Formats: structure tokens, C-alpha cells, sequence
RNA sequence: AGCUAGUUGGUGGGGUAAUGGCCCACCAAGGCGACGACGGGUAGCCGGUCUGAGAGGAUGGCCGGCCACAGGGGCACUGAGACACGGGCCCCACUCCUACGGGAGGCAGCAGUUAGGAAUCUUCCGCAAUGGGCGCAAGCCUGACGGAGCGACGCCGCUUGGAGGAAGAAGCCCUUCGGGGUGUAAACUCCUGAACCCGGGACGAAACCCCCGACGAGGGGACUGACGGUACCGGGGUAAUAGCGCCGGCCAACUCCGUGCCAGCAGCCGCGGUAAUACGGAGGGCGCGAGCGUUACCCGGAUUCACUGGGCGUAAAGGGCGUGUAGGCGGCCUGGGGCGUCCCAUGUGAAAGACCACGGCUCAACCGUGGGGGAGCGUGGGAUACGCUCAGGCUAGACG
């Protein structure tokens, strides 16, 4: 079962490849509540088909470059960087909270 | 060269073996592809030797020069005796 | 706003049952009524009914207790001695059949909430399923 | 001391000289095709490429290259040669490359 | 702690604080005494105590304590530290191995002869 | 090595009567007669209200010394029990009763595990003919516990197996004399054994 | 607290069995980060181990599985295979060598040697078995191995005897001076007969090979065991090692002399300054027994890091107050989806271990065969109460 994955297209601004956010839930190993963690896979996109703020599928694959081992099996649904916006912001605050703090 | 021999499991003067199938390249008592029988030297029981050629066949249907003392034991249960 | 009815309900009840109240309405909802349907049914309150205080739909839970008592303190024994919203949100709690417990050596229940509807524990084993562990009366 | 069976070192060495040499041939000779090809040398290129090809599988006939190596090396080559003749080409000896 | 505080931060472990940095957690440390002084105890109870600041075979050194009535410890006997203290003599983190090396338990012993190391007698 | 020493002593201190004393523990001689008080200098002096603990201790001791068995076993055996399915209290006694030696004794080939065990360690006995001795021998149910040939021709034995007529043999036992044999009919149970010990407390002393 | 230049990716190519920035060329300007990057610290990970009611903590010795390492560093040739423990090249520290040019060296293999240490052995036996390598084979090679020795290092079995035997010895403590205690204890009476001695004395081993006949199947027959002439089987065969800790409370077992804040005990609160059951010995007493006691470390008790299972007015503990990012939490109703969630099938969960039944060495420790369980994950399928989610509605929350 070559792994498959629905996730989001947080970023394209590179060559033929794409950034993908892939949220995830699972019970706290000990404190039970269901924590919602995340990971940024890099899918290989040829015709540069898939675009920013796209839900899509990723698939385990034969390498294309280190830090780059998946592909875009499909486009689940277009338009909705509302998720990106969040991603975008997550890292937005960041840089600020160093010796002064993020922002809002 | 997937052999079929005996690994030791007995004890200090109570040797008990399993008729395994390793690869030789692996210790006598180390991991293995599958057991298929036990041999008791001191034969203090009425089963000091069992086997299951039910398998040995396929298991000999491919490589596996069974140790001389392998075919031996196997011989009693005669994985062979094709009358 | 409530942050979790179920729990809330259980309490309204808990809080009421402790002053020997005739009844205590609980804001109506699909679920709840359920829990009561059992709670009640299981002989933990004469039952409940649907009453619209301010045309706003509620559920009158009809609490019940034991008989008056001897010596100092004629307060009846409590019918529902205990109650605890186990799986609250903020920390959800699902358990699978072999996971269901034995509330009070068996003199008390637990309310799983399976895919076969809400049900007691002895009843969970029945349809042999497990679910989200709800309240836990005894 | 004197681990006799050491031999091999000797052997290894000897066998080496062989291996290296076998290969150097191909390289030095293969480029011969490329260079030629690129230029537009119908035959010779095609020609010598054969010589390579063989000497290559030849190589890969002994514990020199063997494996897919051959292929690669081989393919790698003609592949290289082929497209290269997009200059007027016209495969003469042909042989090597079918069409 | 709202679960979350736990998922988020979670209980901080512990941390043991070894009381015998006579290192390697070994139980006995060879050594050569330096001073063989003698001190008084803490407020509660008094009496001259036979200490023994020893230089350990591991760059360390302490205020070795010596038990038993009298002793044969010389300013340069090979000793052996082994833990212990004295809630009387502040700063005395160990004890001595009478019987081992230059130590041999008190010669006037008869009872708990394991401790205070003296062998066994030939009574009758 | 076990005990070896003033046994009847054990009695006086353990309080009750201890039959580890073969015979004699049957008439003005078990010491327990007009000298039952415990050993020691004060001995015959007051006995401070036993510690809610001492109790578990002693009571245990008792049921141990009785068999004159090694603690490392009397305890290691306890675990073997608890482990096992069944009212532990029972089980223990059960197994603590199949000690080839005690076994023998309960039969009558001797009058005390103390005079028994030895009688055991000289091949003088046999579990199903092919004999044994290791007192620490678990006798399953339904076993032949006959004498050592060379022993049949033996005073004590003969005498012991002799006086053996009027006295009975516990409901899970059955030998004779006209065969110096025997048999482990079945694992006993509390009742079966009169044992002046409260197993429950014992069960307890091993929770500290 | 911010890291990044082969650094992120593209095209083309080299390289390998093979993908790949694995490497190189040129191009784009990206990659990663509080869901904790980067740095510093410690560390081989696992099975399993210990401990715990468990959840959990702590660990990873021996045995099994993977990994990296072979004086410290780098490169590669030979090959199915390595970057190669007992192969090679260089480089640095080091020992030995030397006609001073110039060389030889690796025990983190069995064993031994020295050194640091609290501390960890035998320079033995064997090719019999099991396995490994080459060989047609015979057959050699094997410090892998099967054994023995060494160590109370752990675990299991065992002897130091057994029955009778004084209203009760002598010697040794206590005293109301009548007497109490060590004691059935011993002495002694017979009884057994550890060790020790005499004889016999294996399983472990039947295959390779010979013969047979088609070097096939089936059948005969050669020979070999280190341990070891040990274990054991029959005979005779002498009553024949006990020690250590502790005895004020937790904590079990009290007396006397000595003893004077000294001598010393100590895990804790504490005892000694003339009557100390606490310091020293004896009398006895308790505990366990070839062991007992200490020392260090891990778990427990410690619900004292609290998921199970803690708290915050005055004991430690609410942020000087706000607005609000990310983040966590969400009302009543219907439908879709079925990701969380539950369920069944199957696959996987090696072996040993641990649970269980029978079995084997006289028992047990140890050992074998069998059975069961096993969270977790993979593929299919099913459920839809709950959580999410997607679309429609309402108005008790919010706002206007
Ligand atoms: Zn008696």
C-alpha cells in the first residue's frame, strides 16, 4: 500500500514541486485528548497543475529529490486558502517572537 | 544455499535440537526461516524425534542441502521413502 | 452558553437531587432525553416529560428518592447516589467493549454511546460494542 | 606471520591492472565515437561505436563491469551518439543503431 | 492543569541528588589519608570523634570517618571510603573499612564483629 | 541445614504443642506439660499485648516450624500457591502436605518428619518403586509409597509400621502393614489437617 | 530562537545494481522553525529486564534480532558481495628495529600480560557431537563450539543426624536468697550411615563410508567419544562443619556488670553527663542459615509531578488590569459524507521470556513439546450514537 494522502497546497513558488500541509489527529499517548498535529510534505507536480490553496492527494513515491518523495494523485477541491492564510499566519507571528514577540 | 540443519537448545548435558532452516551464514542457534522438527539425543521420551515433511518437501523443493545428520533424522521419518 | 449540556444536565440533576426537589427541568435536546430514557427507565427517577417553559422546550426530570429516616435527620436516602460526566469534551473518552467497566461492582451503570444508540454497559456487551463513555450513575 | 593466503593482494593487484586497462580502453575509445559522431562522421563513428559496444559487453563479460553496467554504458553511448547525428546524419554502416 | 496545560507542558520529571560524589557510585574507594585530626559534634550531643580526611584514588578527597573504639590509622595508611555521615559532625560524608588495608577492626571486639571488622576468636 | 536443636523449645515459645517431637510429645514429656510457658529468662513473666504484627509473624513461624521446613521454601512455596488457582490458604496446606517426607510421616513409616526426613534420605522410601528421598518431593495424587526393600528388615520401621494398626490414616491416605505400602489418594484440605495454625494470618504476614 | 549555499528545487550529465544534490555544471530564489528548528548535554535502539494493584517509573548485563567499530583520520583496488577485525595505500601519536638510508607492528578473537580499579578466571581438554570452509572422496582446518577448571557471583536440591532420655547434671548469667534460667540440651542407650573404600560402569552415536541394489527408495555391516571411568547401578561404610546480623520506637527479641556529655552508637526522631533494656561483654532472646550483614544504584512506598490519582482566600502556589494572535473549548433541528470513534475477517505481532497443560534429568533450578494471550499496524468489509466535516433551518448564547 504505497501511502496516499489528502492535505493542502500551502505553497508553490518553486520549480515543479509543491508544499503540502497535512493535518492529523490522534489520541494523546497519555493524556487522552486528541491532539491535532501537522507535517509539510513536498509533492512532485509536473505540469504545475495543482495550485496554492488546493486540497489534494499525495502518494508515496520513487524519489525526485531528497526532502521530496511524493506526488499529486489528485485534486480534492479548489479554492480555500482560508487554510493557507492560517498556515501563512502561523509562521507570520513567528519571526517577531524572538526578543520582542510575534504580532496581531 | 538455504540449508536445513540442527541448532542446539538442550542444556549442559541435556542437548535438544530443532530441525530448522537457517542459511548457515547464520549461527546454529540464531534466527531462522522456520522450524520443522525436534530431535532428542538421550531419547528419554517416546517421541525423541518428530518432523513434518508436510513441509520438508517444498522446503527441499528448493535448495537446502540438509545436514548429513539432517537427512539422517529426516530419513527415519524418511522425508524420502517414496515407495 | 453551556460548554457541554450533557454534563450540565447531569448536574442540574445532581444539584437538585441533593435538596430533595420534586423536579428539575433541563433544557430540551435530542440526546439528553435519551440518557434520561435510560437513566429514568433504569429506575433512577420516575421518568421525565417534555415541558415548554417560555415556549422554550425543556425536559422535566422527575427525581425520586428513598423513604424518610430515623433519628436525627429525616432526609430520605438518595436514589441516585452518584453521577459523573466521564468523557467531557476538552478530553474525549471512547472505550471498546472489552474496555467498558463494571460501575460499582455492578450495582451501578455506565452510559456508553455506541453506533447502535446510547446504552448501559450490560447492554453494550449485549450488542457487543463500545463507544463514547458518557455519564456514570450508581 | 606470513599469512600466505594473503596471496590475493598479489592477485588483487594483478587482476586490477587487468580491470583498469579493460575499462580505460572503452573510455578512450568510446569518446572516439562521441567526438566523431558530434562531428558528423557517419561510419567510423557508427563504426568504432560497434567496436566499443562489443568491447563493452566484452568488458561486462568478466567481473569488470558486468551487470546492467554494460547496458548503461552501452545505451548511455549510442543514446549519446544517436541524437548527436541530428546534423545531417544518414547512418551508414548503420549496424550498431537499427532504425 | 487543564489537560491541555498537560498535553502542552506536562508534569516535570524528578531528579535524584546523589549524596556520595565518591563518584562512579562505587561503594568503596581506596585512599590515602592526609590529616587524621579529630572533631567535636553538632550542638545536640558532644564527644571527640576520630575523623580522617582522606585523599581518594579519584581526584576527590573527604573527611573520612572512623568507627570502633580505637584505631590504627596512620597519617599515611591506605584506607577505603564507604558512605555514611554523622548528623553530629557536619561535613563527614563517609565511613571506613576497618579490616581492609591498614585498618583491622578494634582489637577489643566480640559482638557485631562484621562491622568494626575483627575476625573470630578461639574461645575454648 | 534446617533447625537442629532444642525443638520442644520452639513449642514453648511458639506457644502451642509441636509434634515435631515424634513420640513422648504424648505424655508428661512434651515439656509443654508444667512448663508450657515460653523459653528465655523472663519467659514466665507478663507478655505485652502482642504487636498487631508479632501475631502474623509467630502464627506463620508455627505453621513452618511444624514441618521443620526451610523458609526459603516455606516462602518460595507460598508463592507457588498464591500463583496457583484456588483458595490459597488451602492450596498451600495442600501442597505443604505432599512433601514426600511429611507424606511418609502421615503414613506411619516413622513418628516425625525429624526422624522421617533422615529415613527419607537413605532411599528407605519409594515413590512408585523406582524410589526417591529428596524430602522436597511433591507427591501427585494416587501414588505408591512403599518401603525400601533393604529396609523392610528394620526395627524402627518394622516397629513403626508395626504399632501401625489401631491408629487410622487420614481420609486421603491408605497404606497397611501387610505391604508396607501406601497411597496419595488426594490433596487434603484445611479441615482434613487439624493444624493449630490460622492460615489466614499466614496468608497475611506475606503482604508486608 | 531564529537555522540555511549544495542550502530548496528545475533542466542537462556523471556516478552506482538501483532512486537521489549522491556529485558537477548552469537557472530559479527557495527550504526549515514555538506542532521547537539550530546549539549544547547524555545515549547505541529492540526483544525483553527489574519494579508497581496497575497506569507508570527505571533499564537494555548474559541469550535472540538490527547497527556502528577493529590504534585516531581519509581513499580505494579484488570481488556475488566490504571500504574489509587476524587484506592493501597514505596520514598522526606510540613500541620495537637499525650500518641512522630505511623498516615491522594492532588481542574490542580463546587464554594470558601489565596498567587504572571496589572488582570480574584457566596461558587446560576435544574434534565425539552441532555448525562453518574447501573437497568426488578420504579428509584436514575450526580458542564457533561441546566440556572441565576457576569464583558463594545468582538460582534450585543437600548434610551437619535419629528416637528415647532428669521435675531434671556440671560449668555459665538472674535473686524478693524459697529459687529461676541455657535443656531433651548434653553425657549416655540402641538406630541410620554423610563423607570414604571394593567391583561393575553408559545414554550422548548414527550418519559420512563398506556391502545392497539403478552412488534413487528400502537393508545390512566399520569405526570414532573430550567430559570420564564422571553421573549412575549393586556392596561395605564412620554420628559426622555453624555461622551472621539484631534485640529503645517503626520492629520480633530484656536482664546484669561495667559506664560517667567522656568512651562511643546513628537510617530517622535521638541515647551518654552512676539504676542507660539505645555506648562495651556476658546470660539469654528473635530472626535466617552456607550463608548473614554492609556499601552504591533502579523501582516501591511517594496521591510527593497526581492520565488513572494533587492543588492555588490565610500552609508553596492567580499573572498589577486590559485588548487580543496563534491554540484549546462550543447552542437547538434535518440531510450528505463516515476522517476520529466502535465492530468483524484477515495479514503481522520471529525465536527465547513471561501465562498455561502434559513431559524429561530420583526433586527442584535448568530443559522440551503443546496451548493461550499480545497493545500496535496493514488490506476488506460494517455501524453512524458521539466528535469533526460539508449544505439547509431556527433563536434560548452574542451582537444590533
Ligand atoms: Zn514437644
Amino acid at each position: 500500500p504505497k501511502k496516499v494522502l489528502t492535505g493542502v497546497v500551502v505553497s508553490d513558488k518553486m520549480q515543479k514541486t509543491v508544499t503540502v500541509l497535512v493535518e492529523r489527529q490522534f489520541p494523546h499517548p497519555l493524556y487522552g485528548k486528541v491532539i491535532k498535529r501537522s507535517k509539510k510534505y513536498l509533492a512532485h507536480d509536473p505540469e504545475e497543475k495543482y495550485k496554492l490553496g488546493d486540497v489534494v492527494e499525495i502518494i508515496e513515491s520513487r524519489p525526485i529529490s531528497k526532502r521530496k518523495r511524493f506526488r499529486v494523485l489528485r485534486l480534492v477541491e479548489s479554492g480555500r486558502m482560508d487554510l493557507v492564510e492560517k498556515y501563512l499566519i502561523r509562521r507570520q507571528n513567528y519571526q517577531s517572537l524572538s526578543k520582542r514577540g510575534g504580532k496581531a | 544455499m538455504v540449508k536445513i540443519r540442527l541448532a542446539r537448545f538442550g542444556s549442559k548435558h541435556n542437548p535438544h535440537y530443532r530441525i530448522v532452516v537457517t542459511d548457515a551464514r547464520r549461527k546454529r542457534d540464531g534466527k531462522y526461516i522456520e522450524k520443522i522438527g525436534y530431535y532428542d539425543p538421550r531419547k528419554t521420551t517416546p517421541d525423541w524425534l518428530k518432523v513434518d515433511v508436510e513441509r520438508a518437501r517444498y522446503w527441499l523443493s528448493v535448495g537446502a542441502q540438509p545436514t548429513d545428520t539432517a537427512r539422517r533424522l529426516l530419513r527415519q521419518a524418511g522425508v524420502f521413502r517414496q515407495e | 452558553m453551556l460548554t457541554d449540556p450533557i454534563a450540565d444536565m447531569l448536574t442540574r440533576i445532581r444539584n437538585a437531587t441533593r435538596v430533595y426537589k420534586e423536579s428539575t427541568d433541563v433544557p430540551a435536546s435530542r440526546f439528553k432525553e435519551e440518557i434520561l430514557r435510560i437513566l429514568a427507565r433504569e429506575g433512577f427517577i420516575k421518568g421525565y416529560e417534555r415541558v415548554d417553559v417560555d415556549g422554550k422546550p425543556y425536559l422535566r426530570v422527575y427525581l425520586k428518592y428513598g423513604p424518610r429516616r430515623q433519628g436525627p435527620d429525616p432526609r430520605p436516602e438518595q436514589v441516585i447516589h452518584h453521577i459523573r460526566r466521564i468523557s467531557k469534551p476538552g478530553r474525549r473518552v471512547y472505550v471498546g467493549v472489552k474496555e467498558i467497566p463494571r460501575v460499582r461492582r455492578g450495582l451501578g451503570i455506565a452510559i456508553l454511546s455506541t453506533s447502535k444508540g446510547v446504552l448501559t454497559d450490560r447492554e453494550a456487551r449485549k450488542l457487543g460494542v463500545g463507544g463514547e463513555l458518557i455519564c456514570e450513575v450508581w | 606471520r606470513n599469512l600466505s593466503a594473503l596471496k590475493r593482494h598479489r592477485q588483487s593487484l594483478k587482476r586490477r591492472l587487468r580491470n583498469k586497462a579493460k575499462k580505460s580502453a572503452i573510455k578512450t575509445l568510446s569518446k572516439k565515437a562521441i567526438q566523431l559522431a558530434q562531428e558528423g562522421k557517419a561510419e567510423e563513428a557508427l563504426k568504432i561505436m560497434r567496436k566499443a559496444e562489443s568491447l563493452i559487453d566484452k568488458a561486462a563479460k568478466g567481473s569488470t563491469l558486468h551487470k546492467n553496467a554494460a547496458a548503461r554504458r552501452k545505451s548511455r553511448l549510442m543514446r549519446k551518439v544517436r541524437q548527436l547525428l541530428e546534423a545531417a546524419g544518414a547512418p551508414l554502416i548503420g549496424g550498431g543503431l537499427s532504425a | 492543569p487543564t489537560i491541555n496545560q498537560l498535553v502542552r507542558k506536562g508534569r516535570e520529571k524528578v531528579r535524584k541528588k546523589s549524596k556520595v560524589p565518591a563518584l562512579k557510585g562505587a561503594p568503596f574507594r581506596r585512599g590515602v589519608c592526609t590529616v587524621v585530626r579529630t572533631v567535636t559534634p553538632k550542638k545536640p550531643n558532644s564527644a571527640l570523634r576520630k575523623v580522617a580526611k582522606v585523599r581518594l584514588t579519584s581526584g576527590y578527597e573527604v573527611t573520612a570517618y572512623i568507627p570502633g573504639e580505637g584505631h590504627n590509622l596512620q597519617e599515611h595508611s591506605v584506607v577505603l571510603i564507604r558512605g555514611g555521615r554523622v548528623k553530629d559532625l557536619p561535613g563527614v560524608r563517609y565511613h571506613i573499612v576497618r579490616g581492609v588495608y591498614d585498618a583491622a577492626g578494634v582489637k577489643d571486639r566480640k559482638k557485631s564483629r562484621s562491622k568494626y571488622g575483627t575476625k573470630k576468636p578461639k574461645e575454648a | 541445614g534446617r533447625y537442629i536443636g532444642p525443638v520442644c523449645r520452639l513449642c514453648r515459645r511458639e506457644g502451642v504443642k509441636l509434634y515435631l517431637k515424634g513420640e513422648r510429645c504424648y505424655s508428661p514429656k512434651c515439656a509443654m506439660e508444667r512448663r508450657p510457658y515460653p523459653p528465655g529468662q523472663h519467659g514466665q513473666k507478663r507478655a505485652r499485648r502482642p504487636s498487631d504484627y508479632a501475631v502474623r509473624l509467630r502464627e506463620k513461624q508455627k505453621l513452618r516450624r511444624i514441618y521443620g521446613i526451610s523458609e526459603r521454601q516455606f516462602r518460595n512455596l507460598f508463592e507457588e500457591a498464591s500463583k496457583k488457582k484456588g483458595v490459597t490458604g488451602s492450596v498451600f496446606l495442600g501442597l505443604l502436605e505432599s512433601r514426600l517426607d511429611n507424606v511418609v510421616y502421615r503414613l506411619g513409616f516413622a513418628v516425625s518428619r525429624r526422624q522421617a526426613r533422615q529415613l527419607v534420605r537413605h532411599g528407605h522410601i519409594t515413590v512408585n518403586g523406582r524410589r526417591v528421598d529428596l524430602p522436597s518431593y511433591r507427591v501427585r495424587p494416587g501414588d505408591e509409597i512403599a518401603v525400601a526393600e533393604k529396609s523392610r528388615n528394620l526395627e524402627l520401621i518394622r516397629q513403626n509400621l508395626e504399632a501401625m494398626k489401631g491408629r487410622k490414616v487420614g481420609p486421603w491416605l491408605s497404606l497397611d502393614v501387610e505391604g508396607m505400602k501406601g497411597k496419595f489418594l488426594r490433596l487434603p484440605d484445611r479441615e482434613d489437617l487439624a493444624l493449630p495454625v490460622n492460615e489466614q494470618l499466614v496468608i497475611e504476614f506475606y503482604s508486608r
